């Protein structure tokens, strides 16, 4: 989030901060009582030691871990997508299992899930979150930021991104003149879109040509195509 | 002139019965009844054989048979020795029954009948054996038989030679029971009355072997078939009796083994009832006796489709136990380095190892040495088999990684290396196989979950957690003919049958319970419409313990099918103290 403002404490309870030995890399999305949803590009090469990932549930500011609402949890399993391919950045989706259970609270609520064959019209306003970076060449933001980007069609996204291959599992989102979009360190954040007073998970920040650049929208992995793959693990 | 039916001797002074001629006992005072010329058979011209060895044949052995001739052979050997009969060839009509009598005179004991079957080697433990061959058919398509007799000592036989018999060449030393209802038949290959009994021999694994089995004749009553063995000498150490039994049929009653001693006391040590499949079963029993004992395989056969067979009986001492790297390689290239592996590997390395194999053979990659760099350098093992490369495992760093079991016949391995801090490297070798990694699923209605263990019905959607992968509680209840996603019937599954449920005592409590079991939220509503499924619907009940009691009873009047409609779970609804600000 480069062109956003600070978010209210508790406005996004389903945003989990993933720390690798005390360092945030990519956000997650809690779905089940012990399952998470994060991008499969930041967990590439670290599935051998799941104990190195610490799941901080219900966190708002990265410098107030002693809050009475923070519930510490650990990762014990990292299931990357079977069809993942880092070189082509395809199937960028992964689930991370939690160590112990966590009770639901006003600051800990499971995120929604997109059902199969769900028509997402272009230009639809979607909300994002995550402790990203406020500028390309800068440092991370301590406060949980947020932003809004419209949905672009697959053909228009492919025309705007000739250097990449946007498959049928990649839903793009971003401004036409840039300015407000995802940045480095934020790839992995959820793409929340409102529908009937419900905030689904319509994408996960995967990659991007450059940050805070005009005519450069962000790429979000279409979670709607990986519905059964996630549901096979939630049980 | 003697009485009608009697023939006088040579001296014409004593009248003896006609059946007493050539029977083995000297009835005439001058021994004329045992003369070789009067009892001369047209088969081979020899009646009495006193030598230790010899041979005998039928009428015109190397020619078709044209005349029915009654022939009889009586062999007497030295006392204390047994007579061993060896049948090299036997091909006659089923009406030409070869009778084997044990002893001479009217006290001769019949042991076995031979017809249209090669008897192999038949050993009688008597020094006087009377063999009679009666011709009844006139078919000239058969050749005949030729058998030789040899003398041996039965007192020097050990327990192994007496018990161990693979039944490939007749009966080794087994003596068929005389007080039973029927005798064992030696049939080769498939027997009569199909769909019952074994279809092939167990020793050779084909239909060319020989074994024993119950008579496949249409027996209308229950017949007992038993086989007696020679008395075994008592040993200081116990011995284990090993044998292969085949019990497949619809009317199998019981197959028991009795041990008979000198005091006529029978002791049952082995017993099997029911059907055990069309496969040879491994049966064993520990024999521990202080005196001489006998082994008796007494089979109780019922009516048609109750065949039982035995094979491979043996005895054993002891208690019964319980950028320019390599490319596609093949089987002769199991061991391989990556490209520069006797020491640390160079940077900017990117090689590929497409492991090839045959169609239907997976790949098992075992790493003998694996010392890589940090997260920057990893190894990606794939199972593409096509342009869409899959993923198997991501290994990196110095550590004993587990084995990799592929699925198809192709495996792509990519070595992603950085441009600084070169580590040592890795080393592995593959080995092709069949269904490696995945354990063999246990048969006989044994449900196998994801982890590999076997759980037939102890965890099939009942409320337990035996399988750690959670596949024991896999899909059994789901929506049936549902309009939307969270809509459908309440079709359950007890073991395999996917059937609906009843609504005799349907409530909202069990409604939301089933909704939670379906993975959805609580029960929004429940409206019965009409009954349409004919499957074994189950009456869902509840108990104060917490679990749901589901009795699959197929009995209900004016049943109703509940159209279950569950609401959504805790979706993305903001429950904190948030506001609405356009900024």
């Amino acid at each position: 989030i480069v062109g956003g403002s600070n978010a209210k404490e508790g406005a996004w309870p389903w945003v989990v901060g993933l720390y690798y030995g005390g360092r945030l890399l990519c956000g997650a999305s809690l779905v089940s009582s012990d399952w998470l949803v994060s991008a499969a590009h930041c967990v590439y090469g670290r599935n051998l030691e799941p104990s190195k990932w610490t799941a901080i549930l219900g966190l708002h500011m990265k410098s107030n871990l002693t809050s009475p609402q923070t519930v510490p949890r650990l990762i014990d399993e990292i299931v990357i997508n079977p069809h993942y391919n880092r070189r082509r950045k395809d199937n960028d989706i992964a689930m991370m299992h939690l160590e112990f259970k966590v009770n639901y609270t006003d600051y800990i609520q499971p995120i929604c899930l997109p059902e199969e064959n769900q028509v997402f019209p272009p230009g639809r306003n979607c909300s994002i979150a995550g402790w990203g970076t406020v500028v390309y060449q800068g440092t991370t933001a301590n406060i949980l930021q947020e932003a809004d980007v419209p949905l672009l069609s697959n053909e228009r996204c492919q025309q705007q991104m000739p250097e990449y291959n946007i498959t049928e599992n990649m839903i793009c989102a971003g401004y036409e003149e840039g300015g407000i979009d995802s940045c480095q360190g934020d790839s992995g954040g959820p793409l929340m879109c409102q529908e009937n007073n419900r905030w689904f998970l319509a994408g996960v920040t995967s990659f991007g040509y450059k940050c805070a650049l005009p005519n450069r929208p962000g790429v979000y992995a279409r979670v709607s195509r990986f519905t059964e793959w996630i549901q096979s693990f939630l049980h | 002139e003697c009485l009608p039916g009697s023939s006088p001797c040579t001296d014409a002074l004593t009248c003896i019965k006609a059946d007493l001629f050539c029977d083995g006992e000297v009835n005439c005072p001058d021994g004329s009844d045992e003369d070789n010329k009067m009892c001369a058979t047209v088969c081979d011209g020899r009646f009495l054989l006193t030598g230790s060895s010899g041979s005998f044949q039928a009428t015109h052995y190397p020619k078709p048979s044209e005349t029915s001739v009654v022939c009889q052979w009586i062999i007497r050997v030295n006392q204390g020795l047994s007579i061993k009969l060896s049948f090299d060839d036997f091909n006659t009509y089923y009406t030409d029954i070869l009778d084997i009598y044990e002893g001479v005179g009217s006290s001769k004991i019949l042991r076995a009948s031979i017809w249209e079957t090669n008897p192999g080697t038949i050993r009688i433990f008597s020094n006087q054996v009377t063999a009679t061959f009666l011709i009844e058919s006139d078919e000239s398509d058969y050749v005949g038989f030729n058998a030789t007799y040899t003398a041996f000592n039965s007192s020097e036989l050990n327990n192994y030679e007496k018990i161990n018999c693979n039944f490939e060449d007749g009966f080794c030393f087994w003596v068929q029971d005389l007080n039973d209802d029927n005798e064992w038949e030696r049939i080769q290959g498939s027997t009569f009355s199909p769909f019952t009994g074994p279809n092939f021999d167990h020793t050779f694994g084909n239909a060319s072997g020989f074994y024993i089995s119950t008579p496949t004749g249409p027996g209308g009553r229950q017949e007992r078939v038993g086989l007696l063995s020679l008395p075994l000498d008592p040993t200081l150490e116990p011995a284990c009796l090993s044998f292969w039994y085949h019990m497949y049929g619809e009317n199998v009653h019981k197959l028991s083994i009795n041990i008979s001693n000198d005091q006529n006391m029978e002791k049952t040590v082995f017993q099997k009832e029911g059907n055990y499949g069309d496969n040879w079963n491994y049966g064993q029993v520990t024999l521990n006796e202080t005196v001489k004992f006998k082994v008796a395989f007494n089979a109780f056969k019922n009516k048609i489709l109750s065949d039982i067979a035995l094979d491979d009986i043996s005895l054993t001492y002891g208690i019964c136990n319980g950028c320019g790297g390599p490319f596609e390689l093949w089987e002769p290239n199991t061991t391989f380095s990556s490209t520069n592996f006797p020491n640390s590997y160079p940077n900017l390395a990117f090689c590929v190892w497409i492991l090839n194999a045959q169609k239907g053979k997976n790949i098992q990659l075992h790493f003998q040495e694996f010392d890589l760099e940090n997260i920057n350098d990893v190894v990606e093992i794939r199972d593409g088999e096509e342009a869409d490369s899959l993923l198997l495992a991501v290994y990196t760093g110095p550590g004993p990684v587990k084995d990799v079991f592929s699925t198809t016949n192709r495996m792509t391995v990519l070595l992603i290396t950085n441009d600084v801090l070169a580590r040592g490297g890795f080393k592995a070798n593959f080995t092709t196989g069949y269904h490696l990694g995945i354990p063999e699923p246990c048969k006989a209605d044994h449900f196998q979950c994801k982890n590999g263990e076997c759980v037939p019905l102890v965890n099939l959607c009942d409320g337990h957690l035996h399988c750690e992968d959670g596949s024991d509680e896999a899909d059994c209840v789901r929506f049936f003919n549902g309009t939307t996603n969270n809509n459908g019937l309440v079709r359950f599954r007890i073991q395999s049958i996917w059937h609906t449920a009843c609504a005799e005592n349907w409530t909202t409590q069990i409604s939301n319970d089933v909704c939670q079991l379906l993975g959805l939220g609580s029960g929004n509503s429940s409206k019965p419409i009409f009954p349409t499924d004919g499957g074994p619907f189950v009456k869902l009940n509840t108990a104060p313990d917490g679990h749901l009691i589901l009795t699959p009873s197929q009995q209900c009047l004016q049943d109703s099918l509940i159209r279950l409609q569950c609401n959504h779970k805790s979706c993305g609804k903001k429950l904190a103290a948030q506001d609405i600000t356009p900024k």
